[PDB]
């Protein structure tokens, strides 16, 4: 659960069947594990549930590091097939879920979203008076706060 | 003028023996003139009536057949008619109307004429408007009608 | 002008105040596809019942009709073929001839550039009629003339188009309606102060 | 400063919470009455040139008058959706009250306040309290009620013609009623509701069972073509107690033989007669 | 019937239409059956633009409708059938394997004609989110059609 948390704490499926498939098999005492995954078909989707909940994961952090990235590249991370990851995306960009957008004749997404002169003016202005004036005026106090401890 | 306050009115009978009194009291005053309307002429009270005071009553029967026709004409000269339209048998057909339904048969019949998407009109559109805005009883089982005749 | 008060077609006797009906509805149906393009003139014409009547006596000007509305340009100028050979019968026919057909041949290129931003001169060879060197000609003509606001290629062979954007036709109807306010207070300025 | 106009007197507008919780489209059958109704007030609001155009003089106030629960109410409640008014309700009971004069004060009130506002409708619930035509009174306060009427007929057909107000009227029986309100200049529109007939039974039918888990093989055929004739604001309950029998036995679905329980269950209503008179 | 098809032709009132269809084909009921076969044509195509395909089979299922089977009545079904599960070529299809029941036009093919070409860019308006730009025959190949017409479809609705 701490691995499910966040910045991606970095995670890959095919690591992750590999050392928690034994926690899955007999154990010390291990029961609940056996009670929810390992049955026959009502774990089973649950052995699959498990599978999109790892990848949905994957893909919000996508959202937050990524301007671009090639399908071939996503594919490859998310352990699964180029076409496969085109309708696991597109579902969940009609569901409105994730926001973002693709072109697949060459294969090169996009996450980040095209800005707006009234925007792109807003960001240069906020970066320009919140912290330039204000960081300005902040050095100068301390500033002259280290003129009480220095001399004399 | 009814009795003393229990079932009775008594303050709107001070306001009217005002004006009973401030027309026709201690001075006849001058270059004033009052004109009041109403209908239900037997109910309002026999000291206002009187011929001291209002001088000149006037009725007010319902139209004839070629007062029917001219308010008609007044009536449909915004309208567009369309030709060959004869207002004198729309006229017959009203045996009693009051003037304020020969409005009600030009907005209907504009109204005909407004769902169609259309600005024309016939004599037919009136002679369905008559029989529209006339509208009776239709006593029914004729034993009330026929004990009585 | 013609068009708009033509608009009300609901008076049908071949009187000599209505000289004539159904050559009427061809006279304003014919005037009818240069008022509008698309400001809804499939409402007033196409889903028009009154007029759909007499159009469907009619084949060939119904075809003309909807060979346009649904796209059909092969069929479409077949029927314009006939319509400016049958023109030719009438008495007020001056100034429709040569007016009337050269401004459908652009209205047709016009709306068919529409929807399309690579075009290829190849695709007017037979989703349209045929003559590769025909319709190479015909364009150049009237980029030339100043309409039909796109741009001929050759050895690419790609009708590419250029339409301006929001603020490249508002940039231009404000300086050529400036200039003229402008020069209309450069001449009232000088009537006054001598 | 100056205030704008009766900023307060009587504060009735009706704006978003509270406003209809209904559409248009929720009525089910009443074809010729939504289309009457919307003549006289929804269109001349809108398509005002059409009226100009023939030269009409559109028509200003409406009566609808029927058995009770036909839908007149929720008609009401379908034109204040769809309206761009200022929307003023009263029901006819509130501008009769405890002092001299305080009455017709009110009515005053009212359309000083629609027109002032926009073009506006006022719907006046049922009237019949101050409609009755009175001869004379022999006592107090019943021609208090009388003179409710001439402030009405004044404020109605006076000198000033306020244009653009609308005036909409439900009663119950109408024959009681003041035949000075009656004449067209006033009243223009007279519109009777029927209770259903068939074929509106089946338009009723359809509207409450479409948001419905009917889902069966077995139809209401059967009780479209009954006698006996059942008011529409019943076929509403037919539904419901089929609904509450639906799930008193804790399904999701009606199985047709509640509906059944649910139809003798409304419509058990005379049961002596004493073998008498017939 | 005829107070149906006004109604119908209108493309604003499928269900009270549906009410006066219903009531011509009680008023044909088995006293006139070659006027009466044609009653249940009008008045599920009433339904089918009322998009409650379901029901059709409801009503042929009905007791009454079962005096009347045969082909007119498995045309309609399957066309709802497809209908019901949009599958744009299996409307085509069974358009196609009853050919002669109703692509003629008493006055079915019309609204018929409508309601298939609402149901393409119905289907079309959905698979053009997951991207900024696409090359057509993967959209044909998603749509499973040519990809001739939907150059035409396409750039029609961009007219
Ligand atoms: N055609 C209809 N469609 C849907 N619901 C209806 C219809 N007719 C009546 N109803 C139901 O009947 C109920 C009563 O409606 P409404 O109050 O308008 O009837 P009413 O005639 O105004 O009754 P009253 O005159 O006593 O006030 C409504 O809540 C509504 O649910
Ligand atoms: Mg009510």
């Amino acid at each position: 659960l701490l691995k499910l948390f966040t910045t991606m704490e970095l995670m890959r499926w095919s690591t992750l069947v590999e050392d928690y498939g034994m926690e899955l098999r007999k154990g010390s005492l291990e029961s609940p594990a056996t009670d929810v995954f390992g049955s026959t078909e009502e774990g089973e989707k649950r052995w699959k549930d498990l599978k999109n909940r790892v990848v949905e994961h994957n893909i919000r952090i996508m959202a937050k590091y990524y301007t671009r990235i090639t399908m071939k590249r996503m594919a490859q991370l998310l352990d699964l097939s180029v076409d496969e990851s085109e309708a696991f995306l597109s579902n969940l960009v009609v569901n409105k879920t994730i926001f973002a957008k693709v072109d697949r004749l060459a294969g090169i997404i996009n996450f980040q979203r095209p800005k707006d002169p009234n925007n792109l003016l807003n960001d240069w202005s906020q970066k320009l008076n919140s912290l330039m004036s204000l960081v300005n005026k902040t050095t100068h106090l301390i500033a002259k706060e280290e003129m009480i401890h220095n001399l004399q | 003028r009814l009795e003393g306050g229990s079932g009775g009115d008594s303050e709107v009978q001070r306001t009217m023996l005002e004006l009973l009194n401030q027309l026709d009291g201690f001075e006849a005053t001058k270059n004033i003139k009052v004109i009041m309307a109403t209908n239900r002429i037997d109910i309002l009270d026999s000291a206002l009536l009187r011929p001291g005071r209002i001088d000149r009553k006037i009725e007010f029967p319902p139209p004839n057949e070629e007062a029917r026709l001219d308010i008609l004409k007044i009536h449909s000269r915004k309208m567009n008619l369309t030709r060959g339209i004869n207002l004198r048998k729309i006229a017959e057909l009203m045996p009693g109307a009051s003037g304020a339904e020969v409005k009600g048969v030009c907005t209907e019949a504009g109204m005909y004429a407004l769902r169609e998407r259309r600005v024309h009109v016939t004599q037919e559109d009136f002679e369905m408007a008559v029989a529209k805005v006339m509208q009776k009883d239709s006593e029914k089982n004729m034993s009330i009608k026929k004990l009585w005749k | 002008q013609a068009a708009e008060l033509f608009l009300d077609t609901v008076s049908t006797f071949t009187s000599y105040e209505l000289m004539d009906y159904k050559t009427f509805v061809t006279y304003t149906v014919y005037v009818s596809m240069i008022a509008l393009e698309r400001p809804d003139l499939r409402e007033k014409v196409i889903k028009g019942a009154e007029i759909l009547e007499v159009l469907h006596s009619l084949p060939a000007v119904r075809q003309y009709l909807f060979s346009l509305y649904e796209c059909r340009y092969s069929v479409f100028f077949q029927s314009l073929a006939v319509v400016e050979q049958e023109m030719k019968k009438d008495w007020l026919f001056a100034p429709h001839y040569r007016y009337y057909v050269r401004e459908m041949r652009i209205h047709a290129y016009s709306q068919l550039l529409e929807s399309y931003r690579s075009l290829t001169l190849g695709y007017m060879a037979e989703a349209f009629g045929v003559g590769v060197e025909f319709i190479d000609q015909e364009l150049s003509r009237f980029i030339a003339a100043g309409r039909l606001h796109c741009k001929i290629d050759k050895v690419n062979e790609i009708v590419e188009t250029n339409r301006p954007d929001s603020k490249n036709w508002q940039y231009q109807e404000t300086i050529k309606k400036g200039d003229l306010l402008l020069n209309r207070v450069q001449k009232l300025s000088r009537v006054i102060n001598m | 400063d100056v205030l704008p106009p009766e900023a307060d007197s009587s504060i009735m507008m009706l704006t978003s919470d509270q406003k209809p919780d209904v559409m248009y489209a929720d009525i089910g059958g009443m074809d010729i009455q939504k289309q009457e109704v919307r003549e006289a007030v929804e269109l001349p609001l809108t398509h005002f040139e059409l009226y100009k155009q023939i030269g009409i003089d559109p028509p200003r106030g409406v009566l609808m008058y029927g058995p009770p629960g036909c839908g007149k109410t929720m008609l009401a409640k379908a034109v204040a959706h769809h309206t761009t008014a200022a929307f003023i309700r009263v029901v006819g009971s509130e501008f009769v009250q405890k002092y001299l004069g305080e009455g017709p004060r009110m009515v005053r009130d009212v359309f000083r306040l629609a027109k002032e506002n926009a073009p506006a409708i006022i719907f006046i619930d049922e009237i019949d309290a101050i409609a009755t035509k009175r001869f004379d009174a022999q006592t107090g306060a019943d021609r208090e009620v009388q003179r409710i009427l001439l402030e009405l007929l004044n404020q109605m057909d006076g000198f000033d013609q306020n244009v653009n107000v609308k005036v909409i009227m439900a009663t119950n029986r109408a024959d009681t009623l003041d035949p000075a309100l009656l004449r067209p200049g006033r009243l223009d529109r007279k519109i009777e509701f029927p209770l259903p007939d068939r074929r509106q039974k089946r338009l009723i039918f359809s509207t409450i069972t479409s948001k419905m888990n009917l889902s069966e093989e077995v139809d209401l055929e059967d009780y479209v073509a009954r006698p006996d004739k059942i008011s529409g604001a019943d076929i509403n309950s037919i539904c419901q107690e089929s609904g509450m029998l639906a799930v008193r036995e804790n399904r999701y679905i009606v199985l047709a033989k509640d509906f059944e329980k649910a139809y003798k269950t409304v419509i058990k209503k005379d049961e002596q007669e004493h073998e008498f008179y017939k | 019937m005829q107070s149906g098809i006004i109604h119908a032709a209108e493309e604003k009132d499928w269900k009270t239409a549906y009410s006066y269809f219903y009531e011509a084909f009680e008023g044909y009921d088995s006293i006139d059956s070659p006027k009466a076969i044609t009653s249940l044509k009008y008045m599920l195509l009433c339904k089918i633009m009322l998009n409650t395909p379901e029901d059709v089979q409801a009503l042929v299922s009905g007791k009454l409708a079962l005096r009347y089977a045969g082909r007119q009545t498995e045309a309609l079904k399957c066309v709802a059938q497809a209908s019901k599960n949009r599958s744009l070529a299996d409307f085509e299809k069974a358009l196609t394997d009853y050919r002669a029941e109703l692509r003629d036009d008493p006055i079915i093919s019309t609204h018929l004609a409508k309601l298939y070409d609402n149901l393409l860019e119905q289907n079309l308006i959905r698979v053009i989110e997951p991207f900024s730009r696409v090359q057509i025959e993967h959209i044909s190949s998603l749509i499973k059609l040519s990809k001739a017409d939907v150059e035409r479809k396409l750039s029609q609705m961009i007219l």
